[PDB]
């Protein structure tokens, strides 16, 4: 049961992947702005 | 008919049933509604004499109603239920919205300057 | 190999959930 | 035949015209682009798929002379697509079976002939793996067979072709699903598939197998992939729930599979109603008014008739239950002058404070409520039609007998006209006190409402909830951020050149 | 339904109602989900002969609405009759409860292992060198050099 | 041209809303429809009416004299291009296209007018043009396109004072306004009632007269009442001729209470048989009966309930039944006693009442931006 | 409640004027 | 997008108002008071 073993843990962690990093994404075009406007 | 202050409907449907016996139901429907008239004699109403709030179940006179009212208040007195219709004590507190509000307000404040 | 494919996508899981708490320090620190 | 030589030739072409360039390129694109390639960053294969079904249930309503239909099966069944040294002859196939509709006659498709146009996962090459390909190849012949149903001794070839399916499908629940979205493109050819699956396999037969079988790939859900199956198996385990009598409601209630995680604005926004409707059966008491309500503002934009004329019905149902109504005669589109006159011919009765009126509704209207089946719900509106007179008559009325209320609200008793009353003074309602042996019930006159603390929580069940629009006016904010390419400071030729500039400055 | 007679104090009517356990329990399985849950008083009971096929409904039921430690100490606590059948899609639903609160343990086991050790119920450590003979003997090495790891042994 | 054609679409409502009446309409109707080349708006109206199975002819002799008037602005556009005048292609049809505008539809006219509209360089053919498509806006009820060209309209007026252009505009947004349930600015609008003329659309300015009285009953208090048409010479001498508006008026100010009814179904039964009153006589006198209750019941406190029979009008029962469903309705502050036959009343300070149409308020803008917050960003 | 209906609105102006710097960018620059 | 699986298949709203307060009830006052001055 290899195939629902390992492989069920491929298809889990990418959706944490899918959202966090746009999390990510977001807030440092957001932290960009604000530093362009420091300096 | 329960839902509504339909009782006496209810209490002519107990006997009217054409379809068998349902003893054991309208028994459990008699004293389900019996501590409910025995709620609903606790309004403010007036004085009442012993016919009336006496006929209002199904009893003339045996102590069942020494039972109600010894069981609640309206106390056997010369022909009289007496009201103690008095819902004074509760109101007049600033203290409990000086809580709640006092909690509601510093929310109010997170959720208005601290980022989020 | 296929053992890596969880052990490498959580190193990236320590290294992913700092950056939200240092974007969020640098939300206040530029006000400041 | 110059009628039918002139009008019946175009139809065959056009129709190919589109689809060599919408399900072609769906062939081309969900085939080497989902099975091979990530589909989770393009899966607009997806919605083309919502395209190629809404075009196709209005597309066909012919039985198909001039083959401009039944000549595509033996044209669509000829498919090998395995790879584009493969297909590269297909791309003449799409065109070598234009010839045998136009030069000769083929195959006929009339009720008859669908046995010869399933029989090809096998003739020359043709496989299962590629299931986006397989599946998408079993649902282009699965949907058009089944779209005007044809009930004439069809129902057994399309059973047949929902069997080949079901093999795609048995092969979707146990081989290979990791990472290739076969599991999740074929969760939606899966549910659309039980509705045709459940519009001649439901009524027509037998649908308590398709609860065991549906429990089964529910039960292949939510371990290897949380989506997709989490959403279409709990609508498509309802339907006929809600139209059963067994209990799972309360097993909706404790379920873990009540949120899939946006579920596609379609049957995210049909859920809220059909769970609004379990609460419904099973006594609202305000709860699911907001469910109701969302589950109506998150509609898109087709028709009313199917499912919005019933949510505008059952939405101010649970309404009248409550006490409150507003007026259902608002955008008088298509929904507002055919299918509402028992409907607000109740709820007229409901803000009256008549009785037998009621009745008077119950008894010209009781088999139109019959029809779709809130007459259960309708029945036990009474209560609070005598609520609303209660009410009506305590809060105009100050000094007013007994033995005047019954005979205006018709109750024919006044010997129960004190136990109305009565438990309307025990439920909360109406507060003051009778005069059981004058008559008069007396009410108080009870104004400023004002320092009472209701209206704080008016203010603080918007307060916080306008906070949370704000808020969300901010989350939903901070995509547009992106492509902020470069910030340069100054420059590098013209800082050298102010350096320079500079220098000559330092040097005068 | 079947659920309603399990209170017939005559212990072969528990038997008999745990027949239909496992072949029908998709249909009125949303019946008896939340509902009735008299399996550990029968389990706890002194009547034998059930209380081995009931846990494994259990670890059925409990396992689909996130309970999974109630499926997992009742799938420890089931017996011979839950690790009988490898042949559907419930062992990778049970080893991944199993074998995860194994290691999860045997990282604090790492930690101290004299002491406060583990009370295996005789099954949670044997499915894991069990399942490790099934890795070493279906050819695949590339792994079986990682479960050696990741039981912390 | 479109000076009478107001007539036109309220004789056309004369024909189909009263069910029995609908001879006479359909015979002067016709009097001035198979004349003055109209062809367009009554082949729906011909449905409504009967068959007129021979009208073939009269329908061809009449696309024939439009016919005469499209084929001489075809002899005129290329004699008008030969030595030009100022475009006196537009000129010719920025006159003949109202003519364009009764007989065509609305396209033939807006097509030329919006054509025409760029070719005067200064407002005076400009905003009569503009004050043309307001009227048609009235004509098909173009709810919308009146919004615009009113907006337009007076962006014109504030260069020069052109009071025939603004006061003349204002009877346009009162007939709006009353077209609408917007009473308080229908009055306002018409508050001048000096500079308002011997109109075409109301050829009786004495009818003008009625219906700003009819709007201002409601719409003003007794303050406004005891100033302002009751010491008007200009709005009592018009009134003088009215025998029945006069007394309609006169006897909610003279406090003559149960005569007030007598007239008011008078003034009722004919709201109800009026012209763009018919959407809203139901409105408009259940407005009248509790400002008539109001009024005389904010004057005492022990005022009981069955002296206003035999002094405010007959029907015990009937103004048991009425005042209930006020009271009820929420509105007319008192509270009414029962079994010793009086009337209370009380008095609400403006503390909750005026905090209730805020609530009102807040949740239909809460319902706007959320219900907008819901269609943006998918 | 006043102000904190305003603010909400003021927000949603601000959203719209990022939209406009979403839809009309990504299609010129790409 | 836009399918939605079927299951099945101002001017007008405070004169709505007078249909609610004001649906059968009088409607035709002309004749009832006329009727109740010899009554009344």
């Amino acid at each position: 049961g290899l195939r629902q073993y390992y492989l069920s843990k491929i298809e889990e962690l990418q959706l944490i992947v899918n959202d966090k990093s746009q999390n990510l994404r977001r807030l440092q075009a957001q932290r960009n702005e604000l530093n362009a406007k420091v300096r | 008919y329960l839902m509504e202050g339909s009782y006496n409907k209810v209490f002519l449907a107990k006997g009217n049933i054409p379809a068998e016996s349902y003893t054991f139901f309208i028994d459990i429907l008699l004293d389900t509604i019996r501590d409910e008239i025995a709620g609903c004699i606790e309004k403010a109403y007036e004085k009442i004499l012993f016919t009336e709030a006496t006929r209002i179940l199904f009893f003339n006179t045996p102590k069942k109603m020494t039972d109600y009212a010894k069981k609640r208040g309206w106390v056997l007195g010369p022909n009289n239920y007496y009201s103690f219709a008095s819902q004074q004590q509760k109101p007049e507190d600033t203290t409990i919205p000086s809580t709640e509000l006092a909690k509601q307000v510093i929310e109010y404040a997170r959720q208005l300057e601290m980022i989020v | 190999d296929l053992y890596s494919r969880y052990k490498k996508l959580q190193q990236e899981l320590e290294f992913l959930e700092v950056q939200e708490e240092y974007i969020k320090d640098e939300q206040k620190n530029l006000k400041k | 035949p110059p009628g039918g030589g002139e009008q019946e030739p175009p139809p065959p072409p056009a129709p190919q015209d589109v689809e060599m360039k919408e399900e072609a390129a769906t062939g081309g694109g969900s085939t080497g682009e989902a099975d091979g390639k990530t589909a989770a960053a393009a899966a607009e294969h997806s919605q083309r798929e919502l395209d190629t079904v809404t075009l196709e249930d209005i597309k066909e309503h012919v039985k198909q002379l001039e083959k401009a239909v039944s000549g595509k099966e033996p044209r669509f069944v000829l498919r090998a697509l395995r790879m584009l040294p493969s297909t590269s002859r297909r791309l003449n196939h799409y065109v070598l079976y234009k010839a045998v509709q136009g030069f000769f006659t083929s195959n006929n498709a009339t009720r008859d002939f669908l046995l010869p146009f399933l029989e090809e996962p096998m003739d020359t090459e043709a496989d299962l793996q590629f299931r986006p390909r397989t599946g998408k190849a079993a649902s282009t012949p699965l949907l058009p067979e089944v779209e005007a149903y044809l009930q004439l001794l069809v129902v057994i070839f399309m059973m047949n072709s929902k069997r080949y399916k079901e093999a795609q499908k048995i092969s979707d629940d146990l081989m290979q699903k990791i990472s290739t979205q076969n599991r999740r493109a074929l969760d939606l050819v899966a549910a659309k598939c039980y509705y045709y699956h459940a519009r001649v396999y439901e009524f027509l037969d037998k649908l308590d197998v398709v609860r065991s079988f549906l429990h089964a790939r529910l039960r292949t859900a939510t371990l290897r992939h949380d989506a997709d199956g989490q959403a279409t198996l709990l609508n498509l385990l309802l339907r006929n729930y809600l139209h059963y009598s067994l209990y799972d409601q309360a097993e909706k209630l404790v379920s873990k599979s009540v949120f899939p995680e946006q579920a596609n604005n379609n049957e995210w926004a049909r859920y809220l109603y059909y769970t609004g409707r379990i609460k419904a059966i099973q006594l609202e008491y305000s709860e699911a008014r907001r469910t109701m309500t969302n589950a109506l503002r998150k509609a898109p934009q087709h028709t009313a008739v199917g499912f919005k004329q019933t949510v505008h019905k059952l939405l101010i149902v649970v309404e009248l239950l409550l006490g409150e109504i507003p007026d259902r005669l608002q955008f008088r589109q298509p929904s507002l002058k055919r299918s509402l006159m028992p409907y607000f011919l109740l709820t007229q009765a409901v803000r009256t404070g008549n009785l037998a009126k009621f009745n008077q509704v119950l008894d010209q209207f009781g088999e139109k409520f019959q029809a779709d089946g809130t007459y259960t719900l309708i029945i036990r509106l009474r209560h609070n039609v005598i609520k609303t007179g209660v009410r009506m008559i305590s809060l105009s009325y100050s000094r007013i007998s007994l033995a005047d209320i019954a005979q205006k609200l018709q109750l024919d008793s006044p010997e129960d006209a004190e136990f109305i009353v009565a438990k309307a003074i025990r439920d909360g309602v109406i507060e003051a006190s009778i005069n059981h042996e004058k008559g008069y019930v007396q009410s108080k006159e009870m104004i400023d409402i004002y320092s009472t603390r209701e209206p704080q929580l008016a203010f603080h069940q918007r307060i916080s909830f306008c906070l949370d629009i704000h808020n969300m006016s901010v989350k939903a904010m901070r995509f547009p951020p992106k492509s902020y390419n470069k910030d340069l400071e100054s420059a590098e030729e013209r800082r050298e050149r102010e350096q320079q500039d500079l220098e000559f400055a330092k040097e005068m | 339904g079947i659920i309603s007679l399990l209170d017939e104090d005559e212990p072969q009517l528990k038997e008999f109602a745990l027949h239909k356990l496992n072949a029908v329990v998709n249909d009125f399985w949303a019946e008896i989900s939340e509902s009735v849950d008299k399996i550990e008083v029968l389990y706890e009971d002194e009547g034998f002969r059930s209380r081995q096929f009931a846990a494994l409904v259990a670890s059925k039921v409990f396992y689909h609405l996130g309970a999974f430690e109630e499926s997992l100490n009742y799938a420890l606590g089931a017996g011979d009759l839950f690790n009988v059948n490898d042949n559907s899609e419930y062992v990778e639903t049970i080893i991944a409860k199993c074998i995860d609160h194994y290691t999860k343990q045997c990282v604090e086991n790492a930690d101290l292992p004299e002491g406060e050790k583990k009370p295996i119920d005789q099954r949670l450590e044997g499915i894991v060198n069990k399942m490790f003979q099934r890795c070493l003997d279906d050819h695949k090495y590339k792994q079986a050099i990682g479960i050696a790891l990741e039981t912390r042994r | 041209p479109k000076n009478p054609d107001l007539r036109i679409a309220q004789l056309r409502f004369l024909l189909s809303l009263p069910e029995h009446r609908g001879d006479a309409a359909v015979r002067d109707e016709l009097m001035a429809a198979v004349r003055d080349n109209n062809m367009a708006p009554y082949y729906e109206a011909l449905c409504k009416s009967l068959d007129w199975q021979i009208d073939v002819d009269l329908l061809n002799k009449m696309k024939k004299a439009n016919e005469d008037e499209l084929k001489r602005l075809d002899e005129e556009l290329e004699d008008a291009e030969k030595n030009l005048g100022e475009s006196e292609i537009r000129d010719a049809m920025m006159a003949k296209a109202e003519y364009l505008c009764r007989i065509g539809d609305k396209e033939g006219a807006l097509t030329a007018f919006r054509k025409t509209y760029d070719k005067t360089v200064a407002l005076g053919h400009r905003l009569d043009i503009v004050f043309y498509l307001l009227r048609i806006g009235l004509f098909y009820m173009d709810n919308d396109l009146i919004t615009r060209n009113t907006e337009k309209a007076k962006s014109l007026i504030e260069e020069g004072g052109d009071w025939d252009r603004r006061n003349r505009l204002k009877v346009y947004q009162g007939l709006y306004c009353v077209a609408i349930r917007d009473f308080k600015q229908a009055a306002e609008l018409f508050l001048d009632t000096v500079s308002t003329f011997t109109s075409y659309e109301l050829m009786d300015y004495k009818t003008f007269v009625t219906y700003t009285v009819y709007v201002s009953m409601i719409a003003l208090e007794r303050p406004d009442l005891r100033e302002k048409v009751i010491k008007g010479a200009e709005i009592l001498e018009v009134l003088h001729s009215l025998p029945a508006v006069r007394q309609y008026l006169f006897s909610l100010y003279e406090c003559r209470y149960s005569v007030f009814f007598q007239s008011l179904a008078v003034v009722e039964q004919e709201m109800k048989k009026d012209w763009l009153f018919a959407p809203h006589y139901r409105y408009y006198v259940r407005e009248m009966r509790i400002h008539a209750y109001s009024q005389l019941l904010e004057s005492y406190r022990s005022l009981t309930l069955g002296y206003m029979a035999e002094a405010f009008g007959v029907g015990v029962e009937f103004i048991d039944q009425e005042l209930s469903r006020f009271i009820a309705a929420g509105r007319l502050h008192c509270k009414i006693d029962k079994v010793n036959e009086i009337v209370e009343t009380n008095r609400p300070d403006s503390k909750n009442w005026q905090y209730q149409e805020t609530i009102k308020k807040g949740d239909l803008l809460l319902n706007r931006v959320q219900k907008l917050s819901r269609v943006i960003n998918m | 409640y006043l102000a904190s209906l305003i603010r909400s609105v003021v927000a949603l102006h601000n959203l719209i004027n990022n939209k406009i710097a979403n839809r009309d960018a990504e299609k010129k620059e790409g | 997008m836009s399918e939605k699986k079927q299951p099945v298949d101002e001017d007008n709203w405070d004169d709505d108002n007078v249909e609610d307060d004001f649906s059968n009830q009088l409607r035709a006052e002309l004749e009832k008071h006329g009727y109740k001055m010899e009554t009344s």
